[PDB]
């Protein structure tokens, strides 16, 4: 079985039955199964939070340039009254997100088109909706899953890159690829900072201070600011 | 079979079967088998290290007869190519792939015969017969006899540790290279000499690399 | 048993009735152990003095003994790398921890040599019997494998042991009497056996 | 232990231990509470 | 066999090796008695867990002062915060006292009757108000990722780490005291000090600990 260790031994509660396991658990939280699927439905939900993101911040940063999309929060412009976006916004979210939570708790139980009774899903793994919630399918859901697992880690890896990116340059991704392509070897934090018992450094951050919005003035301090390196 | 020394007993463990064995463990650290595997290991890390490191200084005093390896570490002592480079992608590089390189070699110690193979390249694998022996393409001539190999191996390699240690505290001492230092005592054997040079290094007290500065050592409040 | 040559006046050595650290054991077990410590005090106080009379070592060096500041009235050297106070804390934890091991072998004999001391435990199993243990550090060489050469070791342990005290007696007379070195009253006493003596310092 | 425990609820410990809280009672109200005449 | 607090000697009756930390370690038998030990196991686990609390906060807002974020130093802290927000000390100090009072006393009456807080005469909750152990009420509030519940073996171990940092903290925040006591200085002040100089900077150099 290929593991996230080559020649080393599995745990106990991990075998590869789901995808995207490779025997890693160090710390054998996997051991209860409700909270190792509870577990399994959040890294799913994580994963593709990420890389929905990740898609749109990088087409964004292509198609529109020179808006920072860390930024965009701040300067964004529409003439719909926020209040009411993030109100549609609350709503909607609360909605979905108690339908998902009560299949969860309770399998097998909200499959239905509640308004068309015509409308309402066949039976589906909880995490795997389908039917209509995946109605062209071409392949099988044995690679489907596992590329799905892998893509949604590495993207979840990639917004976090992003974002520390950002703090460090205050550039969007694609103009950090092209600096670090223009210098290979000064574009790294290595480059950047290092620490020593004589002395300590750390780049200074692109996020200047509490930003002032509309009225608000939203304080916005630094992700861990003084650990940097 | 001739011992550690004239007369003296050996331990119930010590028999040989290691190159470079007398029988001498005053301190019985062989005691434990895992732990002996270990310095075993350690013990071969060390020599051969040792050896290389002996090998280039030796080497570099030679060719380049002003360097002055000891100070060598600098980047303004670095030839043609570069000489300006920057110390943070050094550190980068090396550490990367020395690392990775170390978890291959402790994997090896962890189960033997483990990741014999390239893990890619799957066509190609080494055979290892012994702990720390890894062969094959570690060995492009193949002159595995194999027993005389470990002792001259390790003899010489514990001999050039000591060697490297021995050009370390008398570039401390004298500030030269043993090139110079063996030049010394022969124009004067008097002269020139650990009595006269004793008690004072030449350590040049916590230089400045291009961000910081670094403290400095000495092997005795000498200074 | 070595060194024995009939001379307890007193009757010490009396078996019935003893304890405490009145018993032979613990009283020749003290001996030898003071005996050793005065032989190597023998060797420290006497080094430097006549080294820098040979001028080997440098004149920063070769102060008198006590001159080095155990008693700084008596005078102190400087160039030491820290200070005396911080040379005597880790050197009190030092002399702590290897007293404390050798006595609990003296309470309870190869003792040490079973809780986990970094391998150095059949190092630690000696013998059955303190002063003595031998073990692969305590004996590097197997000298004396025979007993007759043994107790000629011990004895001749004992005798330079009893005479190194002695020395160290009148090294501390003499220091206080003349507050010379030592060396300094062999010197005199070789110009003057007559003129240089005890009864010249009066 | 148990010994000491015993030793401890021995009588006259007790009552020594039990005066002593209530005298330092007393003086510490003295202390801080000065000169009391009414009230 | 057990590596004894110190070696060569046997340990007491009522120290065996049962709980995490046994080394043999009571010369004064305090634990002689079942119950007076129960209860000091779990004063002692309660006081290991404030002191990582402690220790954790310290350096935390240390790190924040000696680097350029403005943080007060620990010891000025609490007074400089109550000055800079409009809060009432003894009103913090009273709804503080309200909250240690009512959980302190839920615990402690389960230390009386092991099992009577979970009964569900509160609110709705049962069983997530039951201890697993004597100063292990792991539940599904004080366990919710439920490692006590998984590999008792591996939990045993965190017992054992879990006592050892806590006399670890216990230790490290009476240093702390100690390097303010003597320097009126940061904790990690004292350090890069010590750094600078470990041959001249010490208490030995103090000269207030050893009064020489
Ligand atoms: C995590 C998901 C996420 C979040 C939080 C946002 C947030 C935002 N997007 Mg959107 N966006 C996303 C995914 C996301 N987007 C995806 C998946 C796409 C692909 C369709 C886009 C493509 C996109 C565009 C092309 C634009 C936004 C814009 C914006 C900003 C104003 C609305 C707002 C901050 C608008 C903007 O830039 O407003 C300033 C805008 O023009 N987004
Ligand atoms: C997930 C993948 C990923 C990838 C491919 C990259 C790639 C890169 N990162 Mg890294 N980075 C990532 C995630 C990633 N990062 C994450 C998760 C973190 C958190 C520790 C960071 C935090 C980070 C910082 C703070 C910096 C980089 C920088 C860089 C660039 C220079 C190399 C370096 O110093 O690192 C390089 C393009 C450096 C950069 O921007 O160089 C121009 C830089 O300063 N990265
Ligand atoms: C054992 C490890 C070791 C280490 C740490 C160094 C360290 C160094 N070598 Mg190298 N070197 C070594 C062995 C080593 N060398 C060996 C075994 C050889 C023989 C192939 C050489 C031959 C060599 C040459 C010919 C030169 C260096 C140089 C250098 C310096 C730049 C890199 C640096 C101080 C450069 C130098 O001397 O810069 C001053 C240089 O020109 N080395
Ligand atoms: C003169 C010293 C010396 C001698 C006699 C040997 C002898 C041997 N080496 Mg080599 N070796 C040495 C120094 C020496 N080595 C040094 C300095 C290094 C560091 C680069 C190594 C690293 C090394 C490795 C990693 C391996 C050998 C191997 C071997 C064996 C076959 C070649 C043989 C026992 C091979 C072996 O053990 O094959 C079983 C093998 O894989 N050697
Ligand atoms: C008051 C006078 C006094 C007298 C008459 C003795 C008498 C004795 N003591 Mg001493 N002793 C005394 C005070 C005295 N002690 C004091 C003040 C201490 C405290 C340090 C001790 C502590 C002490 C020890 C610990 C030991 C003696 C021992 C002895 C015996 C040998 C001498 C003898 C029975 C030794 C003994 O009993 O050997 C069998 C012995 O080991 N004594
Ligand atoms: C000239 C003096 C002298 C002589 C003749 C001996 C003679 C002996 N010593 Mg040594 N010994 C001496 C001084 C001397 N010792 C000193 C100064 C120390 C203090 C470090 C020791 C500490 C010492 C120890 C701790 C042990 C010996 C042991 C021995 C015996 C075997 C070695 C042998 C009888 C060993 C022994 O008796 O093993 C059974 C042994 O264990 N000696
Ligand atoms: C809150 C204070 C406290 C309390 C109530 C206890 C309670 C206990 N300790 Mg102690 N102990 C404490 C703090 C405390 N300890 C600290 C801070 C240290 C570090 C110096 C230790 C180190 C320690 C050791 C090493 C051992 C004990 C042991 C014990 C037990 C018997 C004595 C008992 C449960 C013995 C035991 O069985 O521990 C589980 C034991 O071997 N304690
Ligand atoms: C609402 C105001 C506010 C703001 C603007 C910030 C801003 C910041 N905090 Mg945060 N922080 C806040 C509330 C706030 N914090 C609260 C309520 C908590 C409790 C969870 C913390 C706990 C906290 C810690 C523990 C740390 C920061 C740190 C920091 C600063 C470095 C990153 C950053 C500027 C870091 C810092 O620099 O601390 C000194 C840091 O380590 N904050
Ligand atoms: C490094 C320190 C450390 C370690 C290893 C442990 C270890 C443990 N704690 Mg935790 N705990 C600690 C510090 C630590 N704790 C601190 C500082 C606090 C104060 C908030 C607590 C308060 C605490 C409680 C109140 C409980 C645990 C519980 C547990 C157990 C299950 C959770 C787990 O494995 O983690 C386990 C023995 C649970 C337990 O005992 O389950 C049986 C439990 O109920 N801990």
């Amino acid at each position: 079985r290929p593991l996230w260790l080559p020649g080393s031994t599995p745990p106990a509660h991990l075998k590869g039955d789901l995808p995207g396991d490779f025997g890693f658990d160090p710390l054998g939280l996997g051991a209860n199964a409700e909270s190792l699927k509870w577990f399994k439905e959040s890294e799913l939900v994580h994963s593709r939070w990420a890389m929905a993101a990740v898609a749109g911040i990088l087409v964004q940063e292509i198609v529109r340039p020179d808006v920072f999309w860390y930024n965009a929060g701040k300067e964004v412009e529409s003439p719909l009254g926020p209040l009411g976006l993030l109100a549609v916004e609350f709503f909607l979210m609360h909605w979905v997100e108690v339908r998902r939570w009560q299949d969860l708790r309770k399998p097998g139980s909200v499959d239905q088109d509640p308004i068309f009774s015509q409308y309402k899903l066949p039976p589906h793994e909880v995490g795997y909706p389908g039917g209509v919630f995946a109605p062209f399918i071409p392949g099988d859901l044995a690679e489907l899953k596992v590329k799905e697992i892998k893509n949604g880690r590495l993207a979840m890896l990639a917004f976090v890159g992003f974002v520390m990116a950002a703090q460090v340059t205050g550039k969007g991704p694609i103009a950090a690829l092209q600096e670090h392509l223009a210098d290979p070897w000064g574009t790294t934090i290595f480059s950047k900072a290092a620490v020593v018992p004589g002395q300590a450094v750390a780049p200074p951050c692109k996020i200047p201070a509490s930003v002032s919005y509309k009225g608000i003035e939203i304080p916005t301090p630094c992700f861990l600011q003084g650990l940097w390196p | 079979r001739k011992l550690w020394a004239p007369g003296v007993v050996a331990p119930e463990y010590l028999k040989g079967d290691l190159a470079g064995d007398y029988g001498w463990d005053p301190l019985g650290l062989g005691a434990d088998p895992t732990a002996l595997k270990w310095y075993r290991q350690s013990e071969l890390q060390h020599a051969r290290w040792a050896m290389l490191g002996v090998a280039g200084v030796l080497v570099q005093e030679i060719v380049k007869p002003d360097v002055y390896f000891y100070e060598a570490g600098l980047p303004q002592n670095l030839p043609e190519p570069f000489t300006n480079i920057n110390m943070g992608g050094l550190l980068a590089w090396e550490f990367i792939l020395m690392h990775w390189v170390e978890v291959r070699r402790w994997q090896d110690y962890k189960n033997f015969g483990s990741v014999n193979e390239d893990p890619i390249f799957k066509g190609n694998k080494v055979p290892n017969p012994e702990m720390g022996y890894p062969g094959g393409i570690f060995d492009p001539f193949g002159f595995s006899n194999l027993k005389e190999l470990q002792t001259k191996e390790i003899k010489n390699g514990r001999l050039a540790m000591i060697a490297y240690m021995a050009f370390i505290l008398q570039a401390q001492a004298t500030g030269k290279g043993p090139l110079a230092a063996l030049s010394a005592h022969l124009s004067n054997p008097f002269g020139n000499n650990i009595l006269k040079n004793i008690g004072t290094c030449t350590v040049p007290h916590s230089v400045d690399v291009q961000g910081l500065t670094i403290p400095l050592t000495c092997l005795w409040p000498g200074s | 048993l070595p060194g024995d040559f009939g001379f307890d006046p007193l009757g010490l050595l009396d078996p019935v009735n003893s304890g405490g650290f009145i018993e032979p054991k613990w009283l020749q077990y003290s001996e030898v152990i003071h005996a050793r410590w005065a032989m190597l005090g023998a060797a420290g106080c006497i080094a430097p003095e006549v080294l820098g009379a040979a001028g080997l070592i440098p004149d920063a060096t070769n102060i008198k003994w006590f001159e080095s500041g155990v008693i700084p009235p008596a005078g102190s050297y400087n160039g030491y790398w820290a200070d005396p106070y911080t040379i005597f804390f880790v050197e009190i934890v030092a002399m702590q921890f290897a007293e404390l091991r050798r006595l609990q072998d003296f309470r309870y004999p190869g003792s040490m040599g079973q809780q986990y001391f970094l391998g150095l435990e059949a190092i630690f199993k000696g013998s059955g019997d303190a002063a003595y243990p031998g073990g692969p550090f305590f004996n590097l060489f197997n000298l004396g494998k025979t007993e007759a050469a043994m107790k000629e070791l011990k004895l001749k342990e004992i005798k330079n042991g009893r005479l190194a005290m002695l020395a160290m007696l009148g090294y501390g007379a003499q220091a206080v009497m003349t507050g010379k070195g030592p060396f300094q009253n062999l010197v005199e006493h070789l110009a003057d056996p007559v003129n240089n003596n005890i009864l010249t310092n009066f | 232990m148990k010994d000491f425990t015993t030793y401890l609820s021995t009588a006259p410990v007790i009552a020594t231990i039990w005066f002593t809280f209530t005298a330092g009672l007393l003086i510490e109200i003295n202390r801080y509470f000065p000169d009391p005449l009414v009230f | 066999v057990r590596p004894v607090w110190f070696p060569g000697n046997p340990p007491p009756a009522h120290l065996d090796g049962s709980l995490a930390g046994d080394y043999g370690f009571d010369p004064l038998f305090l634990g002689q008695e079942p119950q007076t030990l129960k209860w000091y196991v779990q004063a002692e686990l309660v006081h290991g867990r404030f002191a990582m609390l402690g220790a954790a906060g310290i350096i935390l807002t240390s790190i924040g002062a000696k680097v350029g974020l403005g943080f007060p130093e620990w010891y000025d802290a609490g007074k400089v915060v109550v000055e800079k927000n409009n809060i009432d000390f003894p009103t913090l100090m009273v709804i503080q006292f309200y909250l240690m009072g009512w959980a302190e006393t839920k615990r402690w009456y389960d230390f009386k009757n092991p099992g009577s807080q979970a009964d569900g005469s509160f609110l709705g909750f049962t069983e997530e108000f039951k201890g697993l152990e004597n100063g292990y009420p792991g539940g599904r509030f004080f366990d919710p990722m439920g490692l006590s519940r998984g590999d008792a073996a591996k939990y045993q171990e965190y017992k054992q780490k879990e006592v050892k940092n806590g006399r670890l903290a216990m230790i490290a925040c009476l240093g702390f005291a100690a390097q303010y006591a003597a320097t009126g200085k940061g904790p990690l002040d004292n350090l890069a000090d010590h750094l600078a100089d470990p041959n001249h900077v010490n208490f030995a150099t103090n000269g207030v600990s050893i009064p020489i």
